[PDB]
């Protein structure tokens, strides 16, 4: 399926799990924000691409990426 | 959460009508999903395969082809209601598998037991160019 | 009075007297210097 | 029109019928309700005198009623060559 | 229970919000920082379920912006008129209506515009109004221009006042929720007063001041000489002199002996022979009609005195076994939601706009204007253009009311719940039909094409061939023709000429004449069927789809305007309703050019012309018949035989038109960057140009950014609507023009 | 087709020995679309008609089918994959739930096209329209009057 | 799921039973057979109509005849190719790979015998 990658400049704000019409993400403790929160993809099998949380995120360029490539009948959203 | 309920198909489904946006062949070939809940009353719910449904006192049992179906369903039930629900996927042998509540404490919660996978450690634009990484089959953000 | 100036100083508004303001000084330009083309003082 | 014609004869026969009609029954008037029979309803205008529920708008509206009946059947019978 | 509620004095008349452009929505409340906040404030401006969530606001602002559209109507009637009292022949063109043409608009000779001033005839020089305003003006008794005149400042006059009763409906005495809510009260006055008192006083018009005037113009006497209106209606002795029945003095309508009335109340169906147009008694006769009918309408829902009908009670009433709660929750659905009332507003304004267009070149309803062959075509096109933007408002709007206004907890079971229900057959059903017309017609058409292309003209579907002719529309047209032979005795002759009988000419010129149907006729109707069921099948898809979909399962959350939802489940680009409306209105453009096409082919070969003592000679020598049977017969006989007018009107009056054509071209071509292409492109240009500006030190304060997707959208299709719209426009003038 | 409406419409009144026509004709595009794309359209559009047929009618026949091909191009350019992923959808529904044609089925899940696919699609279908109609026109002028 | 009155319809519900697709009572060689006659029979129809012969009288008929033979071999090919490449991997016989190689061969006999029989009734 697609690949979601998550970098370090994420300020743990979870906008991006509201925005996930999939339940993709997650959020997983962490030391590298104030926050102490850092978002995860454990389930990128079930991401369609429809890069909704990255117009939820906060910071400049973006902390959470989506790339499309090998799409499947979950990444296709297809109910048939 | 401490336990992972198991479903149960002999649960009421609400009260509905006949849905056109339901389960295709998909279901009888491939995974469907099934979200249940727990409603405190009688109430009318918009349905995202349709128009409106009621809800019965008690569990409540629905079936869709889509994950993305029965997280909308779910968000509206936690945003009307506020109602915590939860599904699963079962494929066509009958295997059951636990989707949204995977800690059982939600998404939006951290519970100090998940392991953060497929997390880049390097700032975006720190990658590497393609050039650097050409018939390899690694991709420049998956390293 | 102040409001109703400041009304008038926004963009739209200045911008319609501007086109106003020129497209009457090169209509009456046209008017009574009738079709000229070529600069010969 | 005129006083002794056939047509103000079957007219006014029509409006008084109208206005029998609405007196006792019949036709649905301001205290008469529902589709299929006619129930009592709150009187809604003081009758200024009349008995029972007959107000000033339901002498208008089944003086309305008389007198389109009897145009309608006056020009119907005209139409035929009747009276 | 119907009273009215009105609170005084809730907003205050102060200039303070105007130096704020942004002030209805808190999202613009906070200033501009880029250049796409300046079209949200001209996309946002009349969006008001989105400033406030109460419906008393809205209502009070919806009532403002009607009394302020009134008000524009108003001041651009008036300004009609006082451009038909001063710069305009309608003295010259009342004295002979079939040799001079119609002007109302002249131009300033300042850089050689003069030139648009042609000869129009009676020594004016103007351009050729195709409004027909000129007739209609001749169907009101409008003689001099004083009576213009004076009609110019009474609707100055009415549009300050409607201007002012706008101000003070808003900002002095605000109706309430409750006084808008009054459905029944609404129905009952629009029913009785503003269309049965209209339609009286229309009639009353028409009786004692437009029928002795048209009486006296078609009697050939001089309008100078014509008495004036006031005297008609004062003095009796000519206007029983007209008419004899205007001698008894209203003694038939209060005897009941309306048979007196027959010589001013006509039912001679048909056309005036002196005029070509239709009677102007059976207008009368007809208001009249239906003056009486709406006053008797107008009084059937209950108010305030007990009688009537209650409009909640019939609706939860018409309840059947297949539809479970039928029409329950509509009354609640129709009192709440503007934008529900604004699509049945629109579909009905636009279907009667069609029809009005349709039964408007069929019967003439004014004197001289089946023989402008100009007006006639401008009226039908404008009219059926009209009628097709209101039709596909009508569903953009029921779009937006099943996105917003939608509630489920009040759609159990109810109609809309079960066609949202079976919304996917309904698709699928349409989608199949709308395939099978579009192959059993275009095919049809590429079949004609190619076998005349192969020399083969006996295995075409033309008229001479292969005879599909339309037996129902023939047996329909028969049946009409011999209407007022069994069916309506009482009527002179038939309803309209369409339908059969002779030609009525009028100066030489035909105004009207039967019909012929042929293979041709069958092959365009259909495809007209075709198109507009595809545009019905776009938009009952945006409809209906609104609110979520297999793809999408919660597009309602977006709301009913978002340009999309990401490339992901392969990419969802134009799936919301606005974008459903945004395609289909090139959908309803196509289906509207095409019937206006048809409409000019045939009305050109089969109904226009001259009359001379041979025959009918008509303009294009009736090749409808033979080559509107092929796609190619369209392209040569229809675009390349006309269109020369256009391109030849250099020089002449009429080679405004040929410029707009230009610029109209320019425009529908200049749409598809719009309608193609994206939004990062044009960002990253706009990007560079910062940089240019930047290094110039005149970066703008405001960041330039490039248009939004659903923006760029609404970009293409308006300047795409507005090309063809334009183009059809400038050649249907010119050629109409030229050689009419 | 800037080019080569230049290079046509020169050649064509420089063989024709008007000349002076293209010279007084280029200047304003009233003279492009009447002189040039109307004037020397005429024998294109008679290739095949009810009076008969020249030898021309392929040429009008391609021409057609140019604008055609155009009109697909502009169909796969200005809507986008939503309205035809959805549409498909119910066509999904329409041949899985009907009577003796569900018995059929697709090996591989019908889907709209990409949007980089629509691109190309759009592009190449007015590209094809584009080369055919001017092919068309050119061979059509240039061969219906000379030799 | 959403049940309709057509749909359910107990008429509506032994029309189809009795189908040759639907009986599932006899092999796939007969419903083929059936299924090629009815489907040739009614082919042969708008080709013995309309044809680029059609003005020429008796060769029409031919002409359709052997267009109608062609259009049902190239729907027999077209069943075989769709029988050969969609049950390639693991009740009813018909949903089997041989089972609707079988059925593509009684639907080309059918074919075949139902143009003949339209031949001989054109003829007489
Ligand atoms: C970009 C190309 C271009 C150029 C170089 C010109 C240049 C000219 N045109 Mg043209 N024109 C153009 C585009 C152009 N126009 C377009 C797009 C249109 C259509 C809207 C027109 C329509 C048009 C008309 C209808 C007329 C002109 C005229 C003129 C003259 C200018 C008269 C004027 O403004 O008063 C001079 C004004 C000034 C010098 C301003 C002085 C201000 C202070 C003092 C400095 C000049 C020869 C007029 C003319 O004389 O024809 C030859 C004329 O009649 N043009
Ligand atoms: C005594 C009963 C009676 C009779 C015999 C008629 C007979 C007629 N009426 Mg009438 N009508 C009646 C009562 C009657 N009406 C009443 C009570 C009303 C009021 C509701 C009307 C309202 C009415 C209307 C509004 C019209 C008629 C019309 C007609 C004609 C329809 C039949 C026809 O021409 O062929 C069919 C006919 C002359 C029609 C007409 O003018 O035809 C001549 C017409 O338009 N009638
Ligand atoms: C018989 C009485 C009557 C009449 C004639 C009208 C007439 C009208 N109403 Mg109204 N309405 C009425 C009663 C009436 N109303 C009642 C009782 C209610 C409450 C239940 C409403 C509630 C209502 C709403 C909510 C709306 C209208 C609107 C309109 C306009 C529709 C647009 C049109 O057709 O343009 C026709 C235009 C003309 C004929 C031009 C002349 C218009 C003149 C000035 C109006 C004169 C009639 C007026 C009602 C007299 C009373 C006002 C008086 C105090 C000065 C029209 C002017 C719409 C609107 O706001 O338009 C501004 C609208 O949205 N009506
Ligand atoms: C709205 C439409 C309309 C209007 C305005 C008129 C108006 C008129 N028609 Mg027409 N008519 C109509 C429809 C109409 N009619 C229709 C539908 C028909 C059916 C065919 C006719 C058939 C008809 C015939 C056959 C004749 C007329 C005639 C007349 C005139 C007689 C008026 C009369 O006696 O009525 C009754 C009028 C009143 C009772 C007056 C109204 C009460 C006033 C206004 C009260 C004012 C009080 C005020 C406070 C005090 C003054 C104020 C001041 C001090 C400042 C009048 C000009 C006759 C005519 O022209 O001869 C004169 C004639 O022969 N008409
Ligand atoms: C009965 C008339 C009527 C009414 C009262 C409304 C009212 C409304 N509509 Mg609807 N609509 C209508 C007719 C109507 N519409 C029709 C006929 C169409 C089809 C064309 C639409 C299509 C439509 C869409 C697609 C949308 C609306 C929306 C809206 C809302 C805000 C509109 C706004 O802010 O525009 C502000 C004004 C403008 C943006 C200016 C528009 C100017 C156009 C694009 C170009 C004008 C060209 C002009 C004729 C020639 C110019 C030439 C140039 C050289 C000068 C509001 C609820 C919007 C909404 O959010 O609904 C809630 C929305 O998305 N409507
Ligand atoms: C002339 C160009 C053209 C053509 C042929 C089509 C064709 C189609 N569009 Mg459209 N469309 C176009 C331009 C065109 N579009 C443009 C420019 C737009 C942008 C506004 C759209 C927007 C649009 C929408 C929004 C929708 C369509 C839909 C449809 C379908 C309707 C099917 C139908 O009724 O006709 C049947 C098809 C034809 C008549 C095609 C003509 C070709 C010949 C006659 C067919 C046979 C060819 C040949 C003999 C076989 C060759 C075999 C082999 C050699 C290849 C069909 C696929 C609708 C849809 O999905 O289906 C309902 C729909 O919802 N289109
Ligand atoms: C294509 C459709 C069509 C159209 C446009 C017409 C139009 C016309 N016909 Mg024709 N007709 C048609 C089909 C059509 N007809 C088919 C037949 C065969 C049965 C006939 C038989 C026929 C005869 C025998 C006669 C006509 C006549 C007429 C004329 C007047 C008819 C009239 O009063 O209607 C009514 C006019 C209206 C304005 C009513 C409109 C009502 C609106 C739309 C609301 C309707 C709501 C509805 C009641 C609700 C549905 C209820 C339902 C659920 C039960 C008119 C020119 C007459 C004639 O010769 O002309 C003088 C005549 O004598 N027609
Ligand atoms: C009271 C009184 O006399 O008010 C007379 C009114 C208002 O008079 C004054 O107005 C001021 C604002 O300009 C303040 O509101 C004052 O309080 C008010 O007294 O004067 C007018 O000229 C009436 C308004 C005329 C224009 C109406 C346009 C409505 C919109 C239609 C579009
Ligand atoms: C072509 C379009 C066919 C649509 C068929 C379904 C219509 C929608 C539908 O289900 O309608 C069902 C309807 C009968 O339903 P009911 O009588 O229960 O409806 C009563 C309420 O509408 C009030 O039948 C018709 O209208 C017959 C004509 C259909 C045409
Ligand atoms: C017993 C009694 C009495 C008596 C009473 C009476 C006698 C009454 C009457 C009343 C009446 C007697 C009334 C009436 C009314 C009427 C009306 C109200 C009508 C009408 C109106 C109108 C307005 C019309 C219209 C129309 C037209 C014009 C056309 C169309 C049709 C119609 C018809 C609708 C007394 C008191 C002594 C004592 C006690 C008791
Ligand atoms: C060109 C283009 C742009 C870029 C267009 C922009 C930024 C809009 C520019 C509008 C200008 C500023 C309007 C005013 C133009 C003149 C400066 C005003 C008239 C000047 C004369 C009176 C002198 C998009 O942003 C876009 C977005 C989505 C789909 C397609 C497209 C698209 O095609
Ligand atoms: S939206 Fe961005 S910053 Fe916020 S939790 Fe997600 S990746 Fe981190």
């Amino acid at each position: 399926a697609h690949v979601v990658k998550i970098y370090d400049t994420c300020i743990g704000c979870t906008q991006c799990v509201r925005a996930c019409p999939l339940d993709v993400l997650e959020m997983v403790p962490w030391d590298g924000c104030k926050a102490a929160q850092m978002a995860s993809s454990p389930r990128t099998e079930d991401c369609v691409g429809c890069k909704r949380c990255e117009t939820a995120c906060p910071t400049d360029f973006l902390s959470v990426r989506v790339y499309l490539g090998n799409e499947s009948t979950r990444s296709l959203g297809l109910a048939y | 959460p401490w336990k992972q309920p198991e479903l149960d198909p002999d649960t009421p489904s609400p009260i509905f009508g006949g849905s056109t946006g339901g389960l295709l062949r998909k279901a009888q070939v491939e995974e469907f999903y099934v979200t249940t809940w727990e409603s405190p009353k009688e109430q009318i719910f918009e349905m995202p395969t349709g128009g409106a449904a009621i809800m019965r006192k008690g569990p409540n049992l629905l079936k869709f082809a889509r994950k993305e179906q029965c997280l909308a369903l779910t968000t509206q039930l936690r945003t009307k209601f506020k109602m915590t629900p939860c599904f699963y996927r079962v494929y066509a042998d009958g295997k059951v598998e636990y989707l949204h509540p995977k800690d059982g404490v939600y998404p939006e919660k951290v519970n100090a037991g998940r392991v953060g996978v497929n997390q880049n450690m390097r700032s975006i634009g720190e990658n590497v160019d393609p050039i650097k990484v050409k018939f390899t089959g690694s991709q420049p953000f998956t390293i | 009075m102040k409001d109703f100036t400041t009304y008038l100083s926004t963009a739209p508004v200045v911008g319609l007297g501007w086109a106003i303001f020129t497209s009457g000084l090169l209509i009456e330009i046209n008017r009574f210097f009738p079709d000229p083309l070529v600069f010969s003082f | 029109g005129f006083i002794g014609s056939p047509t103000n004869l079957i007219m006014v026969a029509s409006t008084g019928a109208c206005l029998f009609a609405s007196r006792f029954g019949l036709a649905p008037s301001v205290r008469k309700v529902a589709q299929p029979l006619k129930l009592a309803d709150r009187e809604v205008i003081q009758t200024t005198g009349d008995p029972a529920g007959f107000t000033a708008t339901d002498v208008l509206a089944m003086g309305a009623a008389g007198h389109a009946i009897g145009v309608g059947i006056v020009l119907g019978l005209k139409g035929i060559g009747q009276l | 229970k119907v009273k009215i509620a009105v609170d005084r004095n809730p907003v205050e008349t102060n200039f303070e919000k105007w130096a704020k452009p942004g002030h209805f929505s808190r999202a613009l409340a906070k200033g501009p920082n880029t250049t796409t906040w300046i079209w949200n404030l001209h996309a946002d401006a009349h969006d008001f379920d989105n400033h406030t969530s109460d419906l008393e606001e809205i209502s009070r602002k919806v009532f403002s912006a009607h009394f302020g559209q009134l008000g524009i109507i108003l001041i651009w009637l008036s300004g009609m008129y006082f451009h038909g009292a001063r710069f305009s022949n309608y003295e010259g063109w009342l004295s002979d209506p079939t040799h001079i043409k119609p002007s109302a608009q002249v131009v300033w000779p300042i850089v050689g515009q003069e030139i648009l001033n042609g000869d129009v005839g009676g020594g004016f020089q103007g351009i050729q109004i195709t409004s027909g305003f000129f007739q209609l003006w001749r169907a009101s008794g409008i003689t001099s221009e004083l009576q213009l005149y004076s009609t110019a400042i009474g609707g100055l006059v009415l549009a300050a006042a409607c201007f002012f009763a706008g101000w003070f409906h808003y900002h002095k005495a605000a109706p309430k929720l409750e006084w808008f809510q009054n459905v029944e009260s609404m129905l009952n006055h629009h029913l009785a007063g503003l269309l049965g008192l209209g339609s009286l006083a229309w009639a009353g018009h028409q009786i004692h001041v437009s029928l002795p005037v048209n009486k006296l113009l078609d009697a050939g006497v001089d309008p100078k000489e014509i008495p004036l209106p006031h005297e008609f209606l004062l003095n009796q002795s000519i206007i029983a002199d007209l008419y004899p029945s205007f001698s008894k003095g209203l003694a038939p309508f209060f005897t009941l002996n309306w048979a007196e009335y027959s010589d001013f109340l006509t039912f001679k169906g048909g056309l005036n022979p002196v005029t070509g147009g239709l009677w102007l008694s059976d207008t009368a006769h007809h208001h009249l009609a239906i003056a009486v009918l709406f006053l008797v309408a107008g009084h059937q829902y209950r108010t305030n005195w007990g009688i009537g009908h209650s409009i909640k009670d019939i609706l939860e009433s018409h309840k059947g076994p297949f539809t479970g709660n039928g029409h329950a929750g509509l009354y609640e659905i129709l009192t709440t939601s503007w934008h529900a009332q604004l699509a049945i507003n629109l579909a009905l304004f636009g279907s009667l706009s069609i029809i009005v267009a349709h039964h408007m070149y069929a019967m003439p309803p004014y004197p001289y204007l089946a023989t402008d062959y100009g007006t006639q075509l401008s009226l039908f096109t404008h009219h059926m253009w009209i009628g097709g933007f209101c039709v596909v408002g009508a569903g953009a709007h029921a779009a937006i009311f099943m996105v917003r206004d939608y509630d489920p907890t009040n759609n159990y079971n109810n109609l809309l719940d079960r066609v949202i229900r079976h919304r996917d057959a309904i698709i699928s059903h349409l989608n199949w039909v709308s395939i099978f017309l579009g192959f059993h017609s275009f095919g049809l058409y590429i079949h004609n094409d190619t076998m005349s292309a192969l020399g083969r003209p006996q295995d075409m579907f033309s008229d001479t061939a292969i005879q599909l002719q339309p037996v129902f529309a023939q047996w329909i047209q028969n049946t009409h023709f011999t209407a007022p032979q069994l069916t309506a005795p009482n009527a002179l002759a038939a309803t309209s000429l369409t339908w059969g009988g002779d030609v009525v000419a009028v100066g030489g010129k035909v105004a009207m004449m039967p019909i012929a149907l042929g293979t041709s006729d069958f092959l365009v109707h259909h495809i007209h069927a075709f198109t507009i069921h595809v545009t019905v099948l776009i938009l009952l898809k945006g409809v209906l789809f609104a609110r979520s979909s297999r793809l999408i399962p919660d597009k309602a959350n977006l709301g009913f305007r978002f340009p999309c939802d990401g490339p992901g489940r392969g990419g969802t680009c134009q799936v919301s309703a606005w974008d459903h409306v945004f395609l289909g209105l090139f959908w309803m453009y196509n289906s509207l050019s095409i019937v206006i096409f048809h409409f000019s082919w045939k009305m050109q070969s089969d109904v226009w012309g001259t009359v001379t003592d041979s025959g009918v000679s008509h303009i294009t020598g009736g090749n409808f018949a033979q080559s509107a049977n092929t796609i190619n017969g369209w392209l040569r006989d229809f675009l390349w035989a006309q269109s020369s007018q256009v391109i030849q009107s250099y020089g002449s009056a009429l080679s405004a038109y040929g410029l707009m054509f230009l610029g109209a071209h320019f425009v529908w071509a200049f749409s598809l960057m719009f309608l193609f292409s994206g939004r990062g492109y044009w960002q990253e240009l706009i990007e560079s140009i910062v940089w240019a500006h930047n290094k110039l030190r005149v970066a703008p304060s405001i960041q330039p950014r490039a248009l939004s997707i659903t923006q760029g959208r609404a970009v293409g299709v308006a300047h795409y609507l507005l090309g063809g719209i334009a183009t059809t426009w400038s050649f249907f003038l010119a050629r109409i023009i030229a050689v009419g | 087709g800037w080019v080569t409406f230049y290079w046509h419409w020169k050649h064509l009144t420089l063989w024709q020995g008007n000349v002076s026509q293209f010279d007084e004709s280029s200047t304003y595009l009233m003279g492009w679309l009447r002189d040039y794309l109307w004037l020397n359209s005429s024998q294109l559009i008679n290739g095949y008609n009810p009076f008969g047929m020249n030898s021309l009618s392929v040429w009008a026949w391609t021409f057609l089918f140019g604008h055609l091909v155009y009109a697909t191009g502009f169909m796969f350019l200005i809507s986008w994959r939503g309205y035809w992923q959805e549409l498909i959808e119910t066509l999904v529904w329409a041949h899985e739930k009907t009577p003796l044609a569900n018995l059929v089925y697709w090996k591989d899940k019908p889907v709209a096209l990409s949007i980089v696919q629509a691109r190309l699609v759009g592009l190449a279908h007015f590209s094809v329209g584009y080369i055919f109609t001017y092919a068309a026109f050119l061979i059509a002028s240039t061969s219906g009057r000379f030799g | 799921m959403l049940e309709t009155p057509v749909t359910s319809a107990p008429i509506v519900a032994n029309y189809l039973s009795n189908l040759p697709a639907y009986r599932t009572g006899v092999a796939p060689n007969l419903r083929g057979v059936e299924i090629g006659l009815a489907h040739g029979f009614l082919l042969a129809g708008p080709f013995i109509k309309l044809g680029p012969l059609r003005n020429v009288p008796g060769a029409a008929e031919v002409v359709g005849c052997m267009s109608a033979a062609g259009l049902v071999l190239i729907l027999a090919l077209c069943l075989s190719l769709y029988g050969n490449a969609a049950f390639q991997s693991t009740q009813d016989p018909l949903m089997s790979s041989e089972g609707w190689a079988k059925f593509a061969g009684g639907f080309t006999v059918g074919g075949l015998s139902g143009v003949a029989w339209a031949y001989v009734l054109t003829q007489v």
